[PDB]
RNA sequence: GUUUAUUAAAAACACAGCACUGUGCAAACACGAAAGUGGACGUAUACGGUGUGACGCCUGCCCGGUGCCGGAAGGUUAAU
C-alpha cells in the first residue's frame, strides 16, 4: 500500500516494556493487513542533545507497508503514550528490507 | 496543664511523669487517646500508688502482643490483581482499606492507621514496598505486587 | 450560523440570528425537566436583592449531569435540544442499559456519536476522565474543583480550560479569565471545548428582545436623586464625583476579593 | 443565642464612648466556640457552644461534673 | 416604547449597541445582629456596577491635583 518508515524513541527506564511495544504495534498492522519488512531495536543510545532534559534514549526502527489509517492510529498511540518522546514517521517509496548501516 | 503520662511521649516524659502541657495538646490528643491524665492530686493518689505499674504491665503486654503481630507479619507477599493500563499506569488504585482488605484476605486482619505510604495510592501495576506502624515502635513489611487485571 | 436580518423594521434592523438546523424541532425529554419558577430577584423577605431582574418567558427546568458517574458503560448521542436556562445546548445521550441522560454539548459533537466517561475511556472529545489520566495541554470543560461535586468551571457557550501543569496531586489549569488555579488531579474533566460558540455573534436588536430574558431596563445613575444615588442630583448633566455604586464603593479598578481560604490556590490573578 | 451553655454568659450592653464623649450603644459579645470535649465516662465526644472562660472551667473542674451542672440545670446537651 | 394619578409627554428616562472595571464559585454584590436567601439550581461567550447611547466617520494632548492600582527599601506610627 503505502510504504512508511518509523522511527520512535523511547524513555530509557520503560526499555523493558518495548518488546510489548513492538508486539502490540505489529499486530496491529498485520491486523490491518500490512507488512513488516525490517525491524530494528537499535537499544539504548546516547542523545546529539539532551531532550526533556534526558541524555539517552532507546531506539526503534520499523518499515512498514500498512494503510495509512492504522499509521494515524500508531501516531496518536505515539502522542498519548508518555513512555515513548518521539516519533517519526516518513514516507518512503517502496518496501526495504536490508538491515540499518547502524545495525551493523 | 500539669498532667500525668500513661504512656511514654518521644518528648517530654515517659509513663508515670507529672510534666507541664499546652491545654489543647493535652485537651485535644492526649486525653482523648488515653494518653494523659490532668494532674489532679486526687489522680495523683489515684495513679501513683497502683496505676504506677498497673499501666506499665497493660502497656507492656500492649507492646508485646504488637510485638508479636509484627512479627508474624512476616507473611510477606499479597499480590492484588487490580485493573491496569498498558505500559504501567494502573487503573484502579490499592488504598488503605484495600491493604487492610487483602491482608485481611491473607494474614492479620488489619486496620488503616497503621499503613505506612509516601504515596498512598500506588496506581502503578509492578512491586512496591509497605511499611507498617503497628506499634510506635515495632514496624512491618510486606511485598505486595499489584497487577494487572 | 449567524444570519443578518433584513430591515423590513426597525428592531430588524440590527438583528442577527444564531441558527443550528441541528437542534431538535420538538418537546423535550419528559422526565428529565422540572419546574423553575421565577424569582425577580427578590429574596425570602421578598426585597429586590440583585436588581434589573424580571419577567420574560417561561423556562422549564433540564437536569443537566455534571457528575458524569456512568463509568464504563458506553453512550451513544441521541438528539441535541436547546436549553433556555443556558448558553450551551444540550445533548440527549441513551446509554447501554437504557438511561438517557443530557450532558453539554461540546464542539464538535453530532447525533450519533459514542462517548464514555470513567478511567478507561478514551481521549475524544466528549469523555469524561480524571486528570491524572488526561494529558497535559489538552482543553477541557465541564471540569470540578471538588472530586464528585460535579463540573462547574467552563460550561457557558464556548469555554475550554487547558491543563498546563501537573505537581502530584493537583493540575495546574489557564481558565478562561486568564487565571492560573491548582485543583486537585482526581478531578473529573469533560474533553474538548463547549459547543455553541457563536453564542456571543447574536444581535438582539431590540429592548424587547432582553425583556424577553428577562432583563429589566437599568436606570444609569446620575440620572437620579441623591437621595437615590450618590451621583444623582446637578442643574444639567453634572457629574463632579468619583464613579460609586449605589452604596458608594468605587467601581472604576477597586478590587473586592477578600478570601483569604483560597489565596493558595490561586497561581497568578487574571490580567 | 450567644449563650455560653456553661457558665451563662450573654451579650451585655454598653457604650462606645469616643475622645469627644460620644456615646453610643454597643454590645459586648461572648467569645462562644463549639468545641467536642471528649467524655472518657460516657465514651464519646459532646459538642457544647462554649467560652474560652468556660473551657478553662472544664479543664479545672472536669466535663462530667459540669454536664452534672447542666442537667441539675436542666440544659440540653 | 416610558414619565411628573390631579397645571410639564418633552430635546427628559429607557433602549439595542459600545467601553471601563470587579468577580474563580461557599463568586462579587445585596437583604438580613445571625441562620439563611437572591444572584443561580447559573460558572468568565457568565453575573454585577458605572458611563455612553442605533448606524457611518471618528474618539487627539495632559497623571501636575484628586481618586484608584501596584510596590515594599527607608522614615513615622496603635493596642501590647
Ligand atoms: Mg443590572
Ligand atoms: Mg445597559
Ligand atoms: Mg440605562
Ligand atoms: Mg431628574
Ligand atoms: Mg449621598
Ligand atoms: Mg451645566
Ligand atoms: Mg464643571
Ligand atoms: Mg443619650
Ligand atoms: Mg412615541
Ligand atoms: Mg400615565
Ligand atoms: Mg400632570
Ligand atoms: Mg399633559
Ligand atoms: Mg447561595
Ligand atoms: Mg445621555
Ligand atoms: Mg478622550
Ligand atoms: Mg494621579
Ligand atoms: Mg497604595
Ligand atoms: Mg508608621
Amino acid at each position: 500500500m503505502r510504504h512508511y518508515e518509523i522511527v520512535f524513541m523511547v524513555h530509557p527506564d520503560q526499555s523493558e516494556q518495548v518488546p510489548g511495544m513492538i508486539e502490540r504495534y505489529t499486530a496491529a498492522i498485520t491486523g490491518a493487513e500490512g507488512k513488516i519488512h525490517r525491524l530494528e531495536d537499535w537499544g539504548r543510545r546516547q542523545l546529539a542533545y539532551p531532550i526533556n532534559k534526558l541524555h539517552k534514549a532507546h531506539y526503534v526502527l520499523m518499515n512498514v507497508e500498512a494503510p495509512q489509517e492504522v499509521i494515524d492510529e500508531l501516531e496518536t498511540t505515539f502522542r498519548f503514550n508518555d513512555a515513548v518522546i518521539r516519533s517519526m514517521v516518513m514516507r518512503t517509496k517502496h518496501a526495504v528490507t536490508e538491515a540499518s548501516p547502524m545495525v551493523k | 496543664m500539669q498532667v500525668i503520662l500513661l504512656d511514654k511521649v518521644a518528648n517530654l516524659g515517659s509513663l508515670g511523669d507529672q510534666v507541664n502541657v499546652k491545654a489543647g495538646y493535652a485537651r485535644n490528643f492526649l486525653v482523648p487517646q488515653g494518653k494523659a491524665v490532668p494532674a489532679t492530686k486526687k489522680n495523683i493518689e489515684f495513679f501513683e500508688a497502683r496505676r504506677a505499674e498497673l499501666e506499665a504491665k497493660l502497656a507492656e503486654v500492649l507492646a508485646a502482643a504488637n510485638a508479636r503481630a509484627e512479627k508474624i507479619n512476616a507473611l510477606e507477599t499479597v499480590t492484588i490483581a487490580s485493573k491496569a493500563g498498558d505500559e504501567g499506569k494502573l487503573f484502579g488504585s490499592i488504598g488503605t482499606r484495600d491493604i487492610a482488605d487483602a491482608v485481611t484476605a491473607a494474614g492479620v486482619e488489619v486496620a488503616k492507621s497503621e499503613v505506612r505510604l509516601p504515596n498512598g495510592v500506588l496506581r502503578t501495576t509492578g512491586e512496591h514496598e509497605v511499611s507498617f506502624q503497628v506499634h510506635s515502635e515495632v514496624f512491618a513489611k510486606v511485598i505486595v505486587n499489584v497487577v494487572a487485571e | 450560523a449567524v444570519v443578518k436580518c433584513k430591515p423590513t423594521s426597525p428592531g430588524r434592523r440590527h438583528v442577527v440570528k444564531v441558527v443550528n438546523p441541528e437542534l431538535h424541532k420538538g418537546k423535550p425529554f419528559a422526565p428529565l425537566l422540572e419546574k423553575n419558577s421565577k424569582s425577580g430577584g427578590r429574596n425570602n423577605n421578598g426585597r429586590i436583592t440583585t436588581r434589573h431582574i424580571g419577567g420574560g418567558h417561561k423556562q422549564a427546568y433540564r437536569i443537566v449531569d455534571f457528575k458524569r458517574n456512568k463509568d464504563g458503560i458506553p453512550a451513544v448521542v441521541e438528539r441535541l435540544e436547546y436549553d433556555p436556562n443556558r448558553s450551551a445546548n444540550i445533548a440527549l445521550v441513551l446509554y447501554k442499559d437504557g438511561e438517557r441522560r443530557y450532558i453539554l454539548a461540546p464542539k464538535g459533537l453530532k447525533a450519533g456519536d459514542q462517548i464514555q466517561s470513567g478511567v478507561d475511556a478514551a481521549i475524544k472529545p466528549g469523555n469524561t476522565l480524571p486528570m491524572r489520566n488526561i494529558p497535559v495541554g489538552s482543553t477541557v470543560h465541564n471540569v470540578e474543583m471538588k472530586p464528585g461535586k460535579g463540573g462547574q468551571l467552563a460550561r457557558s457557550a464556548g469555554t475550554y480550560v487547558q491543563i498546563v501543569a501537573r505537581d502530584g496531586a493537583y493540575v495546574t489549569l489557564r481558565l478562561r479569565s486568564g487565571e492560573m488555579r491548582k485543583v486537585e488531579a482526581d478531578c473529573r474533566a469533560t474533553l474538548g471545548e463547549v459547543g455553541n460558540a457563536e453564542h456571543m455573534l447574536r444581535v438582539l436588536g431590540k429592548a424587547g428582545a432582553a425583556r424577553w430574558r428577562g432583563v429589566r431596563p437599568t436606570v444609569r445613575g446620575t440620572a437620579m436623586n441623591p437621595v437615590d444615588h450618590p451621583h444623582g442630583g446637578g442643574e444639567g448633566r453634572n457629574f463632579g464625583k468619583h464613579p460609586v455604586t449605589p452604596w458608594g464603593v468605587q467601581t472604576k479598578g477597586k478590587k473586592t476579593r477578600s478570601n483569604k481560604r483560597t489565596d493558595k490556590f490561586i497561581v497568578r490573578r487574571r490580567s | 443565642s450567644r449563650v455560653c451553655q456553661v457558665t451563662g454568659k450573654r451579650p451585655v450592653t454598653g457604650n462606645n464612648r469616643s475622645h469627644a464623649l460620644n456615646a453610643t450603644k454597643r454590645r459586648f459579645l461572648p467569645n462562644l466556640h463549639s468545641h467536642r470535649f471528649w467524655v472518657e465516662s460516657e465514651k464519646r465526644f459532646v459538642t457544647l457552644r462554649v467560652s474560652a472562660k468556660g473551657m478553662r472551667v472544664i479543664d479545672k473542674k472536669g466535663i462530667d461534673t459540669v454536664l452534672a451542672e447542666l442537667r441539675a440545670r436542666g440544659e440540653k446537651y
